[PDB]
RNA sequence: CUCCU
RNA sequence: AAGCUUGAGUCUCGUAGAGGGGGGUAGAAUUCCAGGUGUAGCGGUGAAAUGCGUAGAGAUCUGGAGGAAUACCGGUGGCGAAGGCGGCCCCCUGGACGAAGACUGACGCUCAGGUGCGAAAGCGUGGGGAGCAAACAGGAUUAGAUACCCUGGUAGUCCACGCCGUAAACGAUGUCGACUUGGAGGUUGUGCCCUUGAGGCGUGGCUUCCGGAGCUAACGCGUUAAGUCGACCGCCUGGGGAG
């Protein structure tokens, strides 16, 4: 199907809910016949510039393969959450492995 | 027939592109131009300065054979790049033999480090090496008799950019340029670099493995603006240069060359700047408030109209001294900043 | 009726300085001899700084 | 055959495309002139030189090239022929009616200055009239003994003395030149594809021409 | 721009990088939207670039000096 | 000059900021391809990678944040 | 203002 | 009437791209508002004044709102029939290109009338309005100054839906096809070989400059022709009156 390369950043002092969030989100993708190809969490690292008077966010890389309606509902759930600051969904074409 | 075709591939087989096959016979000498004929299109306009060995006078008469170099063809009319670089390959082969030999033994004599490694000179050429290479241990050749005779034992070579630091005394003991551009960095690491082309604002000395340096016009000497770099240094010559600046973006290492006769000026400020030493100096142009004696290696503007005699204001130096004459003048002040020594002439015997 | 003033050497300087200040970022109206072109360009580059310090 | 001089081929990329019959692109991005076609054209040139020099005709040798300067004087005064090697004056042949009295100034001035008033007026006048003689001497010295219009013109570079060729194609003089790869073989009657800028070559071609002239005079 | 270093510092480095990129973009952006003559001024600038390069290249023959 | 992305077999990813910080200057500005000497395709991929990494705050826009 | 062949 | 494959078209892989429509989001900056510190000027010009400021301005810091455009990359680079299209991401979608084959079999070119698209300004309806800015006011300048310059400032610039249908809408060069010496570059694919090294030799497309013959009244054009020809269309017949 369509490939996606989701990188979403996480508000730092709510980062203990992140292993729950990954389980809910890849549970939601896996509930619609979709694979997954990466899970890479980069941990709490330093922002290059303050996002909402705030440094040092917690980054999650997913890089999933899923259909369009599932990835759209997923992006709306990234919107309607105050824990999630700056999600990002990206291109198709043959999802990949370890990056940093 | 195919005599000529075969003849052509034969002549292809019996030449190569670099300065490898010692083939050009020197067929006319005239100062200051040598000229050969290595089986190429024309005859090289050779400088005389690729062919005098280690004390200044020529070594090769008519018929003599050195290879030159190639891979550059026709700038309008003519053929080569110089045979002296040829020589570099031979030096590389000997160094390889030492590395290859496991070691290379010649003579290396290294008095001091321009940039942290004693300088070693082999035969005609002199090379610069990193600071450790000069001495096996912490012996230091500063206490050794000056410009001493050992050999060179190699300590370190940079393999791309050509810097080789070699081992004096102790006979018993036996993308790519720009990521890690911190080696020659730190403020003033002196380098030995061949200049390439002088662009009337610059000189373009660039040696250290695929980089570009400028030494533009402002330093170059101890005169600023009237200099014209072609007059003052050379074309194609290995010189004194160090970094002074490396810019990570924009890729402009801005080298310098005034880090030399600057010292002579400092010595003049000192040497004769200890107190009030007397100097015998010649005036060059009297500019209605002084006389401008400028003997002693480029020390600029000097004696003021105020002393000149034992009368202050009325004197007008053209009436009282000369044009172009060597006089008594003693120092009275050297100002280290703003480059003003201020000599005088009233220090004499009238009162 | 007497002889020329500063025989093109530091007159070549101030021509390059005036031509440096009044725009002319060509650096392509100099002399052609070396001892005068060198400081036409010398006055030009000494005039770029004096253009930065003012309007 | 590359006989003794090396006349193999030339420059790199700014070849005149009219010389497509003489090319071989080498590995160093340099042309190789077809040496197995050069020799029939050179022999077709020498067979003309024996005819028009056994006519008792006058050959005019032209080449400056900064390197073939002395090879023309040396390799042409060995014959009874005439040369122009330093500066090619605009109109020495088609405006020879007014080059003539400049030759009269040269001959009529060394006649005055070998024995006559070469000291009788001023040291400054010797510095003027002598400097005039060394200005006209390497400008008209080889053409000085000609006294007529030449019957042939042997040009060593068409690209460098192309105005001498058009000069002697306004009037009817059969010019022939050794052309380079970038030269233009249009006004040249008997084109010789070869090396213009080698001292070996301007020894070889000009030497064999020098043999055909003095050996040709019967 | 940002210069902080040890005791010989503070003037030459800063007036270099400051002066170049500062005076460039501010002296550009200070007025004149133009919408039309960056097209003309880049066209004239680059036509002058190729005319200066070829002009110096074929001007590298001789000058009788 | 040399194009290091041509020396590799790469297609520029936006996450190796160790490489992308060789192509931003210290003011955050993208360095020209006449300075770095990259090929034009990897220059476009490079620019999209820089802007994308700026969006994820792995690189700064300017130095005045 | 100083990055060319 | 029956074919044939070179013209034309289709399919399998990729390739690059500010091609278009819709949605969303990011940072810098400008303006305003609230608050803090602070006080005598700010702003502007060729000089000035109108203007703003002791009712606390200009500056500096914190927060917030809103609108618009997307620095660097930026490239006589790219895509589009033309107009034109530059942050970043998603969705829907057009075209071009090349390698190797397969397939159809002249299905082609141009096109009066017609239909469609068509910068900016403008017009209608509804929103929106930061910055800029016709009109307008004021200050200058000037002999005068319904102007250039300055201080302000409304339509408009922006969005959604309709209209208008013109531009120095320009390459001042209709479209399609064939042929005819070269060089230096850009960009984008691809083949072979020692990728053994940013290497060498070819091959297609698009594009920039310089020049050859040839052409032109000259200027200049010059394989992307204004060279040699062919098919079809549009248009011209002294200047003004008069588009």
């Amino acid at each position: 199907m369509r490939h996606y390369e989701i990188v979403f950043m996480v508000h730092p002092d709510q980062s203990e809910q992140v292993p729950g969030m990954i389980e809910r989100y890849t549970a939601a993708i896996t509930g619609a016949e979709g694979k997954i190809h990466r899970l890479e969490d980069w941990g709490r690292r330093q922002l290059a510039y303050p996002i909402n008077k705030l440094h040092k966010a917690h980054y999650v890389l997913m890089n999933v393969e899923a259909p369009q309606e599932v990835i759209d509902e997923l992006e709306t759930t990234f919107r309607f959450n105050d824990a999630v600051i700056r999600s990002m969904v990206m291109r198709t074409k043959h999802a990949v492995t370890e990056a940093s | 027939e195919s005599f000529a075709q075969l003849f052509e591939e034969s002549l292809k087989e019996i030449e190569t592109r670099p300065g490898s096959i010692v083939r050009g016979v020197v067929v006319a000498i005239d100062k200051d131009v040598v000229l050969v004929d290595a089986g190429l299109k024309s005859e090289s306009a050779i400088p005389a300065e690729q062919f005098k060995n280690a004390q200044g006078e020529l070594e090769i008469q008519v018929g003599d054979e050195v290879d030159v170099a190639l891979d550059a063809v026709e700038d309008g009319f003519g053929e080569t790049l110089l045979s002296r670089e040829k020589a570099k390959r031979h030096e590389a082969w000997i160094t390889l033999e030492k590395a290859y030999e496991d070691a290379e033994t010649v003579t290396g004599v290294i008095n001091g480090k321009v940039k942290g490694g004693f300088t070693v000179e082999l035969n005609g050429i002199r090379a610069f090496l990193p600071g450790s290479l000069v001495d096996v241990r912490p012996v230091r050749d500063t206490l050794h008799l000056e410009g001493k005779e050992l050999e060179f034992k190699v300590i370190k070579l940079d393999q791309k950019r050509n810097n080789v630091v070699v081992s004096r005394r102790a006979v018993i003991e036996s993308e790519d340029p720009w990521v890690a551009i911190a080696k020659r960095y730190p403020e003033g690491t002196k380098l030995t670099g061949r200049v390439t082309n002088l662009t009337d604002y610059g000189c373009f000395v660039e040696i250290e493995e695929g980089v570009e340096g400028l030494v533009h016009v402002s330093e170059m000497d101890w005169t600023n603006k009237n200099i014209h770099p072609s007059k003052v240094v050379n074309v194609g010559d290995v010189v004194e240069v160090m970094v002074l600046d490396i810019d990570e973006e924009r890729r402009r290492i801005s080298l310098g060359l005034k880090q030399c006769k600057a010292n002579p000026w400092q010595q003049f400020a000192e040497t004769h700047n200890k107190g009030d030493r007397v100097e015998g100096k010649i005036k060059s142009i009297t500019d209605f408030g002084i006389f401008i004696g400028l003997d002693g290696g480029i020390d600029g503007l000097v004696h003021l109209s105020d002393i000149s005699w034992n009368v202050a204001g009325e004197e007008a130096v053209r009436e009282y001294k000369k044009g172009d004459e060597i006089a008594a003048v003693v120092l009275q002040v050297d100002a280290e900043r703003e480059r003003i020594s201020l000599g005088v002439k009233q220090l004499a015997e009238d009162p | 009726m007497k002889r020329q003033k500063r025989d093109r050497l530091e007159r070549a300087h101030q021509r390059g300085y005036q031509a440096g200040i009044a725009g002319r970022s060509k650096e392509m109206c100099p002399y052609q001899t070396l001892n005068q072109r060198s400081q036409w360009l010398g006055g030009w580059r000494e005039a770029m700084a004096d253009r930065v310090v003012m309007a | 055959m590359l006989k003794a001089g090396v006349h193999f081929g030339h420059q790199t990329r700014y070849w005149n495309p009219k010389m497509k019959p003489f090319i071989f692109g080498a590995r160093n991005k340099v042309h190789i002139i077809n040496l197995e076609k050069t020799v029939p054209m050179f022999n077709e040139a020498l067979a003309e030189l024996n005819k028009i020099a056994s006519r008792k005709g006058k050959i005019l040798f032209v080449g400056t090239k900064r390197a073939a300067s002395e090879a023309v004087k040396d390799a042409a005064l060995s014959c009874d022929q005439f040369f122009v090697n330093h500066r090619w004056l605009g109109g020495m042949l088609t405006n020879w009616k007014t080059v003539r009295q400049s030759i009269k100034r040269l001959k009529d001035l060394e006649t005055q200055s070998q024995d006559g008033t070469f000291d009788k007026l001023t040291k400054k006048e010797a510095l003027m009239r002598t400097r005039e003689l060394e200005k006209l001497e390497n400008s008209l010295g080889g053409i000085k003994d000609m006294g007529g219009l030449p019957d042939a013109l042997f040009v060593i570079d068409a690209d460098h003395e192309h105005i001498a060729i058009k000069e002697a194609n306004n009037l009817g003089i059969p010019v022939f030149a050794i052309v380079d790869t970038n030269s233009d073989p249009d006004g040249v009657d008997f084109v010789i594809p070869g090396n213009d800028d080698a001292i070996r070559a301007v020894t070889l071609y000009l030497g064999a021409v020098a043999a055909t002239v003095r050996e040709g005079r019967s | 721009i940002k210069v902080r270093e040890n005791e010989p510092f503070d003037v030459a480095l800063r007036r270099f990088k400051r002066s170049c990129e500062k005076a460039g973009v501010l002296a550009e952006v200070r007025r004149r939207e133009f919408y039309e003559k960056p097209t003309t001024e880049r066209k004239r600038a680059k036509a002058s670039a190729v005319k200066r390069h070829a002009k110096k290249l074929a001007r590298e023959n001789a000058r009788r000096t | 000059f040399c194009r290091f992305t041509a020396e590799g077999v790469q297609e520029i990813d936006y996450k190796d900021i160790a490489t992308l910080k060789n192509y931003i200057t210290e003011s955050g500005k993208i360095v020209p391809s006449r300075i770095t000497g990259t090929r034009a395709k990897y220059q476009r991929q490079l620019a999209r990678a820089i802007k994308r990494a700026r969006y994820l705050s792995l690189l700064p826009y300017t130095d005045r944040h």
